[PDB]
């Protein structure tokens, strides 16, 4: 069984946006249909609910026409309309397939999830910045490399080293928001005989701004 | 008595080929005979529905031969009844019962061609009553029939052959063989002393009939529902106070039914003239409501499907009630020929899906469908007014098809039958037979 | 609503251990249901109804409680038991979630291998100046991070970001970047980056000269 | 005729200490029920693995197979050759002489020695049902609260007896109606008036079906899915299919009573030759629970195989023919267990099997052998202890394919019918007649 | 309920199509499904059938893999693969679903078809010229118009007037085939009022090499 | 496999009628079902099980036989009947269809409307001329077309094309398109379309000139 919800993504404040949920692997019917959000770094709350009927809808306490759900089981999908979005409703969306045990009903199979971002802060691709060790630095037995991913927007980036096959020693720190720009590091160990005498080549996307770059680490002169 | 019971033991279950072949011959003419009748009724029906067409301009001459149609037909009816057949009136269950019993006869040269197109006609004008009374009765007297013709003799023939009809009969009024059976081995059976009624022989029997009934109405079900939601464990509780609300009503339903007999008993005296004309008065007012609130009116069997999917309003819901129990009082109490028994279905899905609703709004968490507790509640009547819930919970069993449901319906069955009895309520059946019966007495 | 109160916030213990964390709810609750989330992916049903373990969940898993105060218990904690437990309840509409409790792997104490660099060529060609600090591999989590320039110390235009407990070894990183503008820069010449960590009294200072 | 008006207003007036007693019974065979499903399931699951520490070497694990179900197969037969001997076998023969007073209800003995002695025959893996026991169990249980409750009466007695082996069928097959049914097809004194509650039986079979959902609910015993519909040209199959089983109802019937006699020559009546010889077939039971299970064990995981059509035919003639064998085997040698359920398996088995000699046949009705298994599996029951209706219901509620009645009722009668014409019994009544027959001589 | 069969047109020679009949409207198990043919100008010769669960399938006298009749019943559609596809086996493709009355069965719902066209031909588009009334019409109560669609291959072509709004009075001709190519007309019918003081158009659709054209009767010049 | 053979292959009558088309079968067949196939329709279950009527079927249809003969009788037809009914048994496997017998209309006269088209600007940039002719709704289907350059027959390069008969007015309808070259077409000024017709003995003709 797959949960796979789609329409997320940025957008402007008081504005609105459809949230979708494809389903495979199970009688869509039958089945009550569940939206739980998750507000960044912050607990799960309970959007609403639809039964296979959709004749019961029942959202959280909330306004008026705050949440639409609705669900269409010919395509065994779910759809969640926010309108007038705040910075409240930044948050990432799970649809969820609800069940029981003896009664008391619970979550039973979640899906990936969707990111809903809400600011007036305009989409903005980022710049990359190799970061070699100084003209002064002791190579000992581990070289610590990295890139900086700064002033993008919105979320996400992917940062791979070497097109993925550098895996091991890699940290991707979080961005942090700062005059409504992202920024973050990524850095990775390799051995000193493994660089410079090797290539290491740090890879950014931001697909928000259609952005790829892959960034080269030379060292300093 | 030890070596007795090992002589039985060792010839247990030998029915002799002579009465199987008998109940054979019984379940294929009770099948056919109540098809016919079903037939002639859902013609009488659309020739009445064909008149409101050929006056739908003028809505007072629309309304007049809505009740000029009905009343027609029920007069009929009530007079065939009165004339040839006293016995041939109300259900005919109680009747079939006292036979079983032998404290009745079974004049079928009567009951016959009586209760046949008798019960055409009421039901025909659309009278809030059903098919039970009619094939039931019409069954008992088949068998009874064939055990005259044929010449057979001994207890266990005539008793069999009685109760093979009676279950034939209840098997092709509801396309549900199993209850036919299940109807015999709990309520239509002598309730006190042993009988040697073969149960394999009822059998086949309602086999026959059922196949028979099968062969002219392939392919629609009679109440078609669709598969509803399960009931969780933490819901059951739910349905054991919607058991008690029917087992407090049961037995109220019961001196309703009873007192109405009395009640209209007075209007008529006996009479054979102000009979006829209270039955005329009684089916016209069902044809008039068989157009301007069909709900109220007719069998019972079309707002089934309706009320279980949720579709009448809170507002809607407790009007068809008080209307239809009015309306089965006046047809039932009354005395024409047909069953109370598919009217009250149709009354405990009703209030069935309003303490659904009710329950619904109430238990969000539950996560409720007020058709559940529509079925639950559908056969509940017939088990806290006729005090038989093995024979109502599995007669729904067969048409709602919804056997995920089976512990609500039982608990709620139960639940029924248990309050129908501890607020001194009284089999309805058991109940006429032993008012007729008295008044057999009485009068010497 | 009902509100669910998980009372290890965040906490930490070795591979093989008693681990017990609590959920008080501010009404009456039954049977409520217990879900993991691990870093980066769906949250999925654990226990459910008080105690029962779902398909899959090991039986070093359990559960108990009653009324008011439920638990989910680890006879023999696991590394891969690493993730936030969210307590849930349904007894009670609307339901609700707990404020989640983060069971990590507690380790011994490491040293943060402080790496620092100068702002790229690139970026200078464009006006801005960003100094990265990383601070890898370290035990706990608790880290302090000191920028001076010229020996002088500075606090403004500094962006501090931990990642969560690694996978590989279980320790945290940290990066501390000073963005300054290319002319704010050019005017200092001694750019360190002192690491304050549990396992020293003296602090990992790691700095470069421009010149 | 006054009698009967004086009846008939005092029909339906069970006194409320039968009622509520009958609540306490059906409460206590339930979770008693639910607890002999548990051991029989766990000493299942240690007996898996002991067959895991020892997966290597093929002569190692075929022995520990065969001495795991053969020392559970001894300490069955040893409890009820040394403490409660009417415990064995079925059960539902005793409960019956128990309802016409001719046997005694000795609860102190046969609860504990039936429990134990059936998880013993049951967790080694031999081919018997949980009926035996829990039906058993049951009326015992419903005894147990007549005595410690000084209940008195008829009435009490036969009621308490009949719900609490009701109840027992109930929680042994999460089917309440069959339960019911049994009772008033089956188990009550069949030739003369009885004094049982069918209200009474209702609430204590209620009580034990929740009891045991309250443990095995979500998953059901057979899980067969809907089925296909049987168009009416297609009827007469069933009445020959039903047929088939009408002339084999009776001959299984002579072996079942056959090899009882048979293999009480083995032992003569020692306990010892009888215990080392239960012990013996136990094994065997266990052994061929791993070369091929499907000839062992209670048989209910094949059903749903069955059903889908999954074996071939030649597979299905061999399932037959050796649970044919290890049917009698079990049951004939009086171990505690129920042969209610291995008739079900061999009712499927043969019904298929049927069913795609159909389907080759006659490729216009479009058939689904499923169907004729279907019809076949109570069919068996129908022809052998000849209870039709709790056969037909015992099926409907475990398969849930109402769509099937008429196939399912038209097999089965046609059984019960060739059944009578053939000169066979209702096999839990002629192992009555047998008890009560070498009782009295 | 409504079965909408396609993936038909042209084939070479001792080639194979696939045929997929997509489904709605009923549950699309518990249904056996049935594929039929009609060759031009004759009647009806059926294919094969499939089951619900796929344990069934069987054929008309035909030989090793000529047909493949499959189905999914995820998707609610039916599948007709034909190998080595000869001149015989040029028809209308029907799926129908079965069902029964007293239990021989019965074709209960057919689809609308897809037409094979076994050939060597080349797939081509066809013209779609106006025909007006000439310079000298004597416009009187009603006006014929009409438009001219030629060379294209293979069949067929669906002539619909105003997206269909305009249906009575309107003929089309059976193609007629000339040098390996079809060639037919359609005529409609309006009041003199109706035109050209409102818009006619032809709207000619050719599914095989997935045109549309929609021409728009013109007065002439 | 049985095979059905259909016993009028192609009959006319006019409404009013009653009329029987049979189904008669190689070998014993029973409960037949037919189909209803209008012209440029999808078959549509008509009658099933030899007798009774699909909903939707008017009552003016009904169906009998048994054994090697059957019979769709329409009682009364009407002018919408228009179709080909083709039966079907599957009472032996393989399931066959019969050959089909064509129902045609007899209706009253109706002559046929004339129609003139030149060829269009967009044909002749492209080497084409197609001259069209509509002969709309006539009655009987039997008509003759005559093409007439400069006064002078053409009978090359002609193509005729007729419609079924309608299913609601029972009326035949015709285009006949003469086709020529750009050069062959110009080198001309008189285009004439004659159609004789039992209606009229006096052919109708539709003519356009060039100039
Ligand atoms: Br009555
Ligand atoms: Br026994």
């Amino acid at each position: 069984v797959r949960l796979l919800e789609s329409g997320g993504g940025l957008v402007q404040p008081g504005g609105s946006l459809k949230l979708s949920c494809a389903a495979s692997g199970f009688d869509y019917s039958r089945y009550w249909m569940s939206w739980v959000r998750q507000a960044p770094g912050k607990g799960l709350k309970w959007i609403g609910e639809i039964n296979p009927v959709s004749s019961t809808i029942n959202y959280t306490p909330s306004l008026k026409d705050k949440f639409i759900i609705s669900r269409d089981n010919a395509k065994d999908t779910l759809y969640l309309q926010i309108s007038k979005v705040r910075s409240e409703d930044t948050a990432l969306y799970y649809c969820a397939r609800l069940y029981y045990g003896y009664g008391y009903w619970y979550f039973d199979v979640w899906g990936a999830g969707t990111t809903v971002t809400v600011s007036s802060a305009k989409t903005t691709p980022p710049s990359v910045y190799p970061l070699a060790p100084g003209s002064a630095a002791a190579a000992a037995s581990m070289v610590t490399l990295g890139c900086l991913v700064k002033g993008y927007f919105p979320e996400p980036v992917t940062v791979t080293w070497n097109s993925g096959s550098l895996a091991a020693g890699v940290h991707t720190f979080p961005a942090v928001l700062q005059a409504a720009l992202y920024t973050l590091s990524s850095s990775v160990t390799v051995p000193s005989s493994s660089w410079p005498s090797e290539t290491v080549t740090c890879n950014v996307a931001h697909p928000a701004s259609s952005t790829k770059v892959d960034k080269k680490i030379v060292p300093r002169a | 008595r030890r070596r007795q019971l090992i002589r039985q033991l060792l010839e247990r279950d030998k029915t002799p080929l002579a009465i199987l072949f008998m109940a054979a011959v019984v379940g294929t003419l009770v099948g056919l005979a109540a098809v016919a009748f079903d037939k002639g009724v859902a013609w009488l029906q659309n020739q009445r529905m064909g008149a409101l067409v050929h006056t739908a301009d003028n809505y007072p001459l629309l309304l007049t031969v809505a009740f000029l149609c009905s009343a027609v037909l029920a007069m009929f009816g009530y007079f065939l009844v009165r004339k040839y057949a006293p016995e041939a009136g109300g259900s005919g269950i109680p009747e079939i019962e006292g036979a079983l019993e032998d404290q009745r006869p079974v004049r079928w040269w009567r009951v016959l061609p009586v209760k046949f197109f008798g019960g055409l006609g009421t039901l025909g004008g659309g009278m809030v009553l059903g098919r039970e009374g009619p094939t039931v009765q019409i069954g008992g007297n088949i068998g009874r029939m064939v055990l005259d013709i044929f010449r057979l003799k001994g207890d266990e023939a005539r008793h069999t052959l009685l109760a093979t009809g009676a279950a034939a009969g209840l098997a092709a009024a509801f396309n549900a063989p199993l209850a036919g059976i299940l109807f015999i081995i709990e309520e239509m059976r002598p309730q006190f002393r042993y009988t040697l009624i073969s149960i394999k022989a009822v059998f086949i029997g309602v086999i026959m009939s059922t196949i028979m009934y099968r062969i002219f109405n392939h392919e629609v079900a009679l109440i078609d529902v669709g598969k509803l939601s399960d009931a969780p464990l933490n819901t059951l509780w739910l349905y054991l106070i919607l058991g008690i609300i029917f087992g407090i009503f049961g037995p109220i339903f019961n001196k309703w039914v009873l007192g109405m007999q009395d009640l209209l008993h007075r209007v008529h005296g006996g009479n054979i003239t102000k009979w006829v004309l209270m039955g005329g008065a009684i089916g016209g007012l069902c044809g008039l409501l068989g157009f301007v609130a069909p709900a109220t009116s007719g069998g019972g069997f079309n707002l089934i499907p309706i009320a279980t999917a949720g579709n009448f309003s809170m507002g809607m819901l407790v009007f068809i009630f008080v209307a239809r129990v009015i309306t089965t009082l006046l047809c039932f109490s009354s005395g024409a020929p047909g069953g109370i028994f598919a009217p009250m279905l149709a009354l405990g899905t009703v209030l069935g899906t309003a303490f659904g609703m009710v329950a619904v709004e109430l238990f969000p968490q539950y996560h409720l469908e007020a058709g559940t507790f529509a079925i639950a509640g559908m056969g509940a009547l017939l088990a806290a007014s006729i005090r038989a819930p093995l024979t109502g919970i599995i007669l729904v069993l067969e048409m709602t098809d919804n056997y995920q449901l089976i512990l609500p319906m039982i608990i709620t069955g139960l639940g029924a039958t248990l309050l129908a009895q501890f607020t001194g309520g009284k089999p309805l059946a058991s109940a006429i037979l032993a008012r007729t019966l008295a008044k057999q007495e009485a009068e010497q | 609503d009902i509100v669910l109160t998980q009372s290890p916030a965040i906490m930490s213990a070795a591979p093989g251990d008693k681990v017990t964390m609590t959920c008080s709810a501010s009404s009456s609750v039954s049977y409520i249901h217990w879900y993991q989330q691990k870093s980066g992916t769906s949250p999925k049903r654990w226990i459910y109804d008080t105690s029962k373990l779902t398909s899959g969940v090991p039986v070093r898993f359990s559960g108990s409680g009653s009324g008011t105060s439920y638990s989910l218990t680890i006879n023999t904690m696991e590394a891969e038991d690493a993730a936030t437990y969210y307590c849930q309840q349904w007894s009670s509409h609307p339901q609700t979630f707990g404020g989640g409790t983060k069971l990590e792997i507690l380790r011994a104490d490491a040293a943060p291998t402080v790496s620092i660099f100068p702002p790229s060529s690139e970026q200078l060609t464009s006006g801005g100046a960003s100094v990265v600090c990383f601070l890898n591999n370290f035990y706990p989590k608790d880290i302090n991070v000191k920028w001076k320039i010229d020996g002088s110390e500075r606090q403004n235009g500094v962006l501090n970001s931990w990642t969560d407990q690694d996978s590989k070894d279980s320790t945290y990183s940290m990066s501390s970047t000073l963005t300054l503008t290319k002319d704010e820069y050019e005017r200092h010449n001694s750019y360190t980056c002192e690491a304050t960590h549990k396992t020293s009294t003296s602090p990992i200072v790691k700095s470069f000269n421009r010149a």
